[PDB]
């Protein structure tokens, strides 16, 4: 089988900038005198979009800021300059040789400037605990760069079991990134404890961003 | 002066295969008399065409009738790589030559009791269509039909009929189907014959010839 | 083989001759 | 010599029409087996490489003869610039095999190492055109091919194909030949 | 113009059935190759199968050569993509390629998909809860609420926050599996007047169950 | 061919062709271009473990038509076929009940129009035709071929064997022979010649053999 191997699998770029994105083939893609390696654009809920399609020619009216170049296993996008309409999972793909393999994905995301998240915690509702449960969920909305780390606590006790994340893909508007966390218990050892705390750690502080709302307070 | 010679470059090598012949340096040695020893075979084509081997058919060499009436009870592949050759001598050896041309023996003997009663049919079909699951459309291919007696074995050639000359004993990966048709073997009907085994083995026919001999296994 | 930009080995390939390598 | 054109029956007059004097020739050179019985570099892109004679570029003497016909016959010889041991296996075996040294493997004797190779297909003759894999002599494979030629031994022709030369700019291609020294 | 619209996805238990058409519009159908290529919950993309050029040529992968089939037909223009023993791992959104025009240039024009959901787990429905804040979080100007939906299956359910109106600051987050049945939660932003004296709610839709569910946020 | 009476203003060089129970008159004959060879190979070969058989009923002529020539079609124009093509009756026949076969075949080209028009077509049968370039039209020759010239014929006959890598072959995914028809002058009309003219062929599969009978639904 035919491995591609993307490099980077997530990039940054402030606008206006050049992005460079390699896919190695782990044996050669070239038959005949062609290369048979392709490139495509993954927009959230769109079918991927055909870019570059013989390493260097393009696509019916795509923008020429895209281009490809390479041979054998060496393989290159470069979007230059990068605009906002391109925030996307960048694919390469190859033809030559069944079983047709297609390389992992680059997701790029935009530089903006670094911009500090939102913190919301919510208790569970009384209905959720009525049916026996407890999610204590957090809201981290709204920053950038992507590599943030929450934490639970519970009665300053620290906590690990049972939190759940998800992640916004990057915002077409402002670039910012956004996330839950849910911490979910038992109705039973949830009235078990007092103060419940979301504590956020993100490179735009020194402070752990800290939320928190204790039970006999409600 | 003495004899000018050219040594041509590319003219030497050593090869695994060459037809010449080591120098020697232990010689005037005489080895005890071997004559007469049972057995001897020359060509391996021989033992193949003398020994018929079992075909198989998950885990067994024989075929059973499920239920009377007109059922398909095989249908296979013409390639010596073929899943029912696998324990045959026939595939064993095919494996080390590329190529092949030739008639390939079949043989049925039924295995029932003296009161059981069957009849068969075999046919080979070729590529075109896709093996008839039933007499009726394989009658239209070169078949044989045949009942059951005092005679408990009966065989029957499969024809090399091919577009080429020859034909590979190997199989590609681009090929779905088998590039050389399938033989399918029914039963027509029976009676007290339901459970009862009709073992069958494979040996080479009289034009059957391998040739190209290639080493590609593991090591 | 129909004509063709393609390769042996490719799920096209039953189209080349043009690159079929030529010939099957 | 007025003939009627449609028939496609062969015609050929001569110069003796009006007064000349057909002379000699010895078609030697333009002889089918005497051409083609040459070397010719084939582009290798592995360390392996399927033996396979339509590979010789189109506009080479041989390649461009080769194409010159559509069905052909002939044995081969192979010279190499190879490293390590040089294996050689017959159309129709298992790619597998190349890796295998009971198979026709020569060791290393540089600069090239050079082979007599029988016609190995299944078929009665093999194509330069085709309109609908086997069209192969073989595979060869060594740690390294730096250089990979073939030569045709024994070749037959059937069946004339087309064959160009270049299309000239002008009224006749003219060019630089291989003239003396000026001095 | 050129057109694949896919159609047959669905919740399947393992080991189960199910048969994708792929129906085709605005080009010769007959005298082209056509794939389906999959892509996977972690978004990633594999190639399924192609059938050849209005006639057959089948070629696949091999996770698929056994369980799966591609077939065409030509006669009114419907592709298939017929899959027996499906593993869980079979869970992805499924679709119809045209593979080949005067060579080979990409999968250019694919068409929209079909979600496959392997589970033996079948439909459950959605439990929302409105997510108001605390006593403590009603301040400054803007005031975020959310929507907490609970345990379904299968993937998709739509929130929607004020039956279009709260389209603005509204984050809705990728789901998950917490134990083979989804969690997804939303949050909008809003002035604090506009609630609690207007009525935020929750349009929560889950299409497979035939669930529509409207919670309100009500504060404390 | 010849024809009698004396000289005459019309036309002679009379021929008539018969393939099994139908037969071809033509008053304008130029003769037949026979192919790369005067008797096929040997008929019954290794590869078929003879079991193959003739089919006398085949060999017979059948109709089908090529293109309408007009003024417009300048030189190079061509309009190219494989034979068999869709094969109907008899010989149809045998190709859904026989895995394997071979046949040449027995052409006649028929262009007419009248004596007035100018112009003139090329007719030629090709092994392995695999579309040739602008170039190669001109060296067409090289093929079995035959002219059609309206001041001097009107019918073009080419008899050509079978050939082929393989001494039997499988229609249904390779056929060797591709009949061609291309304008080497474009056609004149003048005061009295004919609009346009219609081609068509008059065929019969020579020495058609078949072996490996398929099985059969209906």
């Amino acid at each position: 089988d035919i491995v591609l191997t993307q490099s980077p699998a997530s990039l940054a770029v402030s606008l206006g900038q050049r992005a460079t994105i390699s896919c190695r083939a782990s044996e050669s893609v070239d038959s005949s005198g062609h290369s048979f390696m392709h490139w495509y654009q993954q927009k959230p809920g769109q079918p991927p979009k055909l870019l570059i399609y013989r390493a260097s020619n393009l696509e019916s009216g795509i923008p020429d800021r895209f281009s490809g170049s390479g041979s054998r296993t060496d393989f290159t996008l470069t979007i230059d300059p990068v605009e906002a309409d391109d925030v996307a999972t960048y694919y390469c793909q190859q033809s030559n040789e069944v079983p047709l393999t297609f390389g992992a994905g680059t997701k790029l995301d935009l530089k903006r400037a670094d911009a500090a998240p939102t913190v919301s915690i919510f208790p569970p509702s009384s209905e959720q605990l009525t049916s026996g449960g407890a999610s204590v969920v957090c809201f981290l909305n709204n920053f950038y760069p992507k590599d943030i780390n929450v934490k639970w606590k519970i009665d300053g006790s620290e906590r690990q079991n049972g939190v759940l994340n998800s992640w916004t893909d990057q915002d077409s508007k402002d670039s910012t990134y956004s996330m839950s966390s849910t911490l979910t218990l038992t109705k039973d050892e949830y009235e078990r404890h007092n103060s419940y705390t979301c504590e956020a750690t993100h490179k735009t502080s020194t402070s752990p961003i800290v939320k928190s709302f204790n039970r006999n307070e409600c | 002066g003495i004899f000018p010679v050219a040594c041509s470059d590319g003219y030497g090598n050593m090869v695994t295969t060459d037809p010449k012949t080591a120098d020697p340096a232990y010689g005037k040695v005489y080895n005890p008399p071997r004559t007469a020893l049972p057995g001897r075979f020359t060509n391996y084509l021989d033992v193949a065409e003398a020994c018929p081997t079992f075909l198989m058919f998950e885990n067994v060499p024989y075929v059973s009738t499920r239920t009377d009436g007109q059922r398909l009870l095989a249908k296979f592949d013409v390639s010596l790589a073929a899943k029912h050759m696998s324990n045959t001598y026939l595939a064993g050896l095919a494996q080390y030559y590329t190529q092949y041309t030739g008639t390939i023996n079949l043989h049925f003997m039924f295995t029932g009791p003296t009161d059981a009663k069957a009849r068969y049919m075999v046919a080979y079909v070729p590529p075109g269509m896709d093996a008839p699951d039933n007499p009726e459309e394989a009658a239209h291919c070169i078949h044989a039909e045949w009942d059951t007696g005092l005679n408990s074995k009966f065989t029957f050639s499969i024809p090399y009929i091919s577009a080429a000359d020859y034909t590979y004993t190997a199989s590609h990966e681009a090929e779905t189907t088998c590039v050389q048709g399938w033989v399918c073997v029914y039963q027509i009907t029976h009676g007290k014959a339901d459970a009862d085994a009709l073992v069958v083995s494979a040996s080479a026919g009289k034009d059957f010839e391998l040739r190209l001999p290639v080493d590609a296994r593991q090591q | 083989t129909t004509a063709y930009t393609a390769s042996a080995r490719g799920d096209l390939a039953h189209l080349t001759t043009t690159a079929a390598r030529t010939l099957p | 010599t007025t003939t009627t054109g449609e028939s496609a029956d062969p015609v050929t007059t001569t110069v003796e029409n009006y007064g000349g004097e057909t002379q000699v020739q010895r078609r030697h050179h333009t002889d089918v087996a005497f051409v083609l019985d040459r070397f010719v570099k084939v582009t290798v892109s592995d360390n392996q490489h399927t033996l396979d004679v339509m590979q010789a570029h189109k506009d080479n003497i041989v390649g461009a003869l080769l194409r010159a016909a559509t069905y052909y016959f002939s044995d081969l010889e192979i010279a190499v610039t190879h490293t390590g041991k040089l294996t050689w296996v017959p159309n129709g075996a298992p790619v597998s095999a190349l890796n295998n040294t009971t198979n026709p493997t020569a060791y290393h004797k540089g600069p090239v190492t050079r082979l007599a190779l029988p016609y190995t297909a299944p078929h009665r003759v093999l194509a330069t055109a085709y309109t609908g894999t086997s069209f192969n002599f073989g595979a060869v494979k060594a740690e390294t091919i730096t250089e990979l030629l073939v030569r045709m031994k024994r070749a037959e022709l059937y069946c004339p194909r087309p064959i160009l030369p270049i299309q000239p700019t002008g009224d006749r291609h003219k060019q630089p030949l291989v003239a003396p020294a000026k001095q | 113009e050129v057109m694949l619209v896919e159609s047959g996805g669905g919740l399947v238990k393992p080991g189960g059935s199910l048969k994708l058409s792929c129906t085709a519009s605005g080009f010769i159908f007959n005298r082209c190759a056509m794939s389906w290529v999959r892509q996977t919950p972690e978004k990633r993309l594999e190639w399924v199968a192609t059938i050849s050029s209005g006639g057959t040529y089948t070629y696949y992968p091999d996770s698929v050569k056994g369980r799966f089939t591609i077939s065409r037909d030509n006669a009114k223009n419907t592709l298939y993509l017929q899959m027996s023993s499906l593993r869980s791992a079979d869970t992805a959104m499924y679709y119809c390629v045209r593979r080949e025009d005067g060579g080979d240039e990409g999968f250019a024009y694919w068409g929209q998909g079909t979600v496959v959901t392997v589970s033996a787990a079948k439909t459950t429905p959605p439990s929302v809860y409105p997510l108001a804040p605390g006593s403590a979080a009603a301040a400054a100007s803007m005031v975020t609420l959310g929507c907490l939906v609970k345990g379904y299956f299968p993937e998709p359910v739509t929130v929607t926050w004020n039956s279009g109106s709260l389209s603005s600051g509204v984050h809705t987050f990728p789901a998950v599996l917490q134990s083979d049945l989804y969690t997804l939660s939303s949050s909008v932003t809003v002035p604090s007047s506009t609630w609690p004296s207007e009525t935020v709610t929750c349009n929560v839709a889950h299409p497979a169950s035939s669930t529509k569910v409207d919670k309100k946020i009500v504060p404390r | 061919d010849k024809k009698t009476e004396e000289t005459t203003l019309l036309e002679d060089r009379i021929l008539t062709t018969r393939n099994g129970h139908t037969t071809s008159t033509t008053q304008s004959s130029v003769g037949v271009t026979f192919g790369y060879a005067t008797a096929e190979d040997s008929t019954s070969g290794p590869n078929t473990s003879a079991l193959e058989t003739r089919v006398h009923q085949a060999e017979r002529f059948f109709k089908m038509a090529l293109f309408d020539w007009v003024p417009s079609q300048n030189f190079g124009h061509m309009h190219k076929v494989v034979l068999p093509h869709e094969p109907k009756g008899v010989y149809g026949g045998l190709v859904k009940s026989y895995a394997y076969m071979r046949n040449g075949w027995d052409v006649e080209v028929t262009a007419v129009g009248n004596q007035f028009n100018g112009g003139c077509l090329l007719v030629a049968l090709v092994p392995e035709m695999g579309d040739i370039s602008d170039r190669e039209k001109y060296q067409l020759t090289l093929y079995p071929h035959q002219f059609i010239n309206p001041r001097t014929n009107m019918t073009a006959h080419i008899t050509v064997p079978y050939v082929g890598v393989n001494r039997y072959d499988q229609y249904k995914q390779h056929r060797p022979w591709t009949l061609v028809v291309m304008v080497v002058a474009p056609l004149t009309t003048n005061t009295a010649g004919a609009q346009q003219i219609k081609v068509y062929a008059n065929i019969a599969p020579t020495n058609v053999h078949v072996a490996g009978e398929l099985p059969s639904k209906e």
